[PDB]
C-alpha cells in the first residue's frame, strides 16, 4: 500500500552550555532508519535498521556531509529568530523541521511536505501545492518573502516529487523485509475485579506493525467511545507496537461486551468477547 | 512558550514471566520542550544501564523517547519510571503494573 | 536520503 519517508530535526540552544543540541532522525513508515546528534561522538550520520546498513560508504559519507550542513543551518537560524521575536541570549529556545513525501499504493509521488516550529508552534509550512507558504505569524512571513524571492519553493518541490520519492522506493525495494511487512498484532483480554460489583476487561494488541490500529469496545453491538479508556500506542523496543483499551464493566454483564481490533495485518477485523 | 507534560508508560516488552528476560520501557511522549529527565527504578533505586530512543516528535511537533533497559522481572522485585520536566513541579513517579 | 541543499530562516 502507501508507504512515507519522513525527516524530523531538532536545534536546542543552550546558551552559556556552548553550541546548541542537533538531533536529526529519519523514518521510513514508523521504522526508524538513521540519525545525527551533535553531542556523539562519531559526528556521522549512523544506521538505525539493518536494512540501510548495506548502503555503503558513498552514502553514509554523502548523508553526513548534508545532516552537518542542515545542523550548521540551524544553528543560524537559532540565532536569527532570537533576533526576529527580540528574545534574551539568555534563554533556551527550540527549532524543529519536518520534511517528507508520501508514495500512494501504486508508489507514484502522492503527497510532499516541509515545514518549521519554533518553540512548539508552527512557524513556516511549505503548502500541499509545493509552491506557496503559510507564514504562522509576523516574523514568519519575513522568512517566506526571503524564501519566495530565493525560490526556495521550487528546489524543495523537484526533491519532494523527485529525489525524495526515489530514495523511498530503493529503501522500500532494499529493506523489503522489514518494510513492506505487516505484523499482525497478538490479541488478548484481562478481567481485574475493580469491586464487588465492577470489573475492567482489558483488551490487549501486542506486536503490531505499522503502528496504525483501532481498538474499540462495544456494548451490544454500541460503540463505548466516552467510556473506553484507550491508551496512546506505544512502541515495545523492537520495531513493533502495543496498545489497549479498557472498560470497567458491571460484574456479570462481561459478556455483553465486545472487543473490535482492524489492523492492516489481520486478514478479518477481530472481535473478542471475555469469557 | 509552549509548556506540554509528558504522557508516562511503563511496560515490559514482552509479556512479563518471572525468570524470563525481557526489558523494561518508560515511553515518554507529547511533551514540550525537549529537555526530560527520565529514571527507571528498581525497588526504589537508579537502575544505572538505561537507554533511549532518538529525539522525535509528532505531528503536533510533541516530543517523544523510550527509555528502555534488559531486566528479569520476579515475583518480588518493583519497578517504577521517575520523570521530570519543566510541567512537573516534582518528579512524577509511574509504578509498573505487569498487566498495563 | 536528505536534501542536498540547505537554506536559512
Amino acid at each position: 500500500g502507501s508507504h512515507s519517508m519522513r525527516y524530523f530535526f531538532t536545534s536546542v540552544s543552550r546558551p552559556g552550555r556552548g553550541e546548541p543540541r542537533f538531533i536529526a532522525v529519519g523514518y521510513v513508515d514508523d521504522t526508524q532508519f538513521v540519525r545525527f546528534d551533535s553531542d556523539a561522538a562519531s559526528q556521522r550520520m549512523e544506521p538505525r535498521a539493518p536494512w540501510i546498513e548495506q548502503e555503503g560508504p558513498e552514502y553514509w559519507d554523502g548523508e553526513t556531509r548534508k545532516v552537518k550542513a542542515h545542523s550548521q543551518t540551524h544553528r543560524v537560524d537559532l540565532g536569527t529568530l532570537r533576533g526576529y521575536y527580540n528574545q534574551s541570549e539568555a534563554g533556551s529556545h527550540t527549532v524543529q523541521r519536518m520534511y517528507g513525501c508520501d508514495v500512494g499504493s501504486d508508489w507514484r509521488f502522492l503527497r510532499g511536505y516541509h515545514q518549521y516550529a519554533y518553540d512548539g508552534k508552527d512557524y513556516i509550512a511549505l503548502k500541499e501545492d509545493l509552491r506557496s507558504w503559510t507564514a504562522a505569524d509576523m516574523a514568519a512571513q519575513t522568512t517566506k518573502h526571503k524564501w519566495e524571492a530565493a525560490h526556495v519553493a521550487e528546489q524543495l518541490r523537484a526533491y519532494l516529487e523527485g529525489t525524495c520519492v526515489e530514495w523511498l522506493r530503493r529503501y522500500l525495494e532494499n529493506g523489503k523485509e522489514t518494510l513492506q511487512r505487516t505484523d499482525a498484532p497478538k490479541t488478548h483480554m484481562t478481567h481485574h475485579a475493580v469491586s464487588d460489583h465492577e470489573a475492567t476487561l482489558r483488551c490487549w494488541a501486542l506486536s503490531f506493525y505499522p503502528a496504525e490500529i483501532t481498538l474499540t469496545w462495544q456494548r451490544d453491538g454500541e460503540d463505548q467511545t466516552q467510556d473506553t479508556e484507550l491508551v496512546e500506542t506505544r512502541p515495545a523496543g523492537d520495531g513493533t507496537f502495543q496498545k489497549w483499551a479498557a472498560v470497567v464493566v458491571p460484574s456479570g454483564q462481561e459478556q455483553r461486551y465486545t472487543c473490535h481490533v482492524q489492523h492492516e495485518g489481520l486478514p478479518k477485523p477481530l472481535t473478542l468477547r471475555w469469557e | 512558550m509552549i509548556q506540554r507534560t509528558p504522557k508516562i508508560q511503563v511496560y515490559s516488552r514482552h509479556p512479563a514471566e518471572n525468570g524470563k528476560s525481557n526489558f523494561l520501557n518508560c515511553y515518554v511522549s507529547g511533551f514540550h520542550p525537549s529537555d526530560i529527565e527520565v529514571d527507571l527504578l528498581k525497588n526504589g533505586e537508579r537502575i544505572e544501564k538505561v537507554e533511549h530512543s532518538d529525539l522525535s516528535f509528532s505531528k503536533d511537533w510533541s516530543f517523544y523517547l523510550l527509555y528502555y533497559t534488559e531486566f528479569t522481572p520476579t515475583e518480588k522485585d518493583e519497578y517504577a519510571c521517575r520523570v521530570n520536566h519543566v510541567t512537573l513541579s516534582q518528579p512524577k513517579i509511574v509504578k509498573w503494573d505487569r498487566d498495563m | 536520503g536528505i536534501l542536498g541543499f540547505v537554506f536559512t530562516l
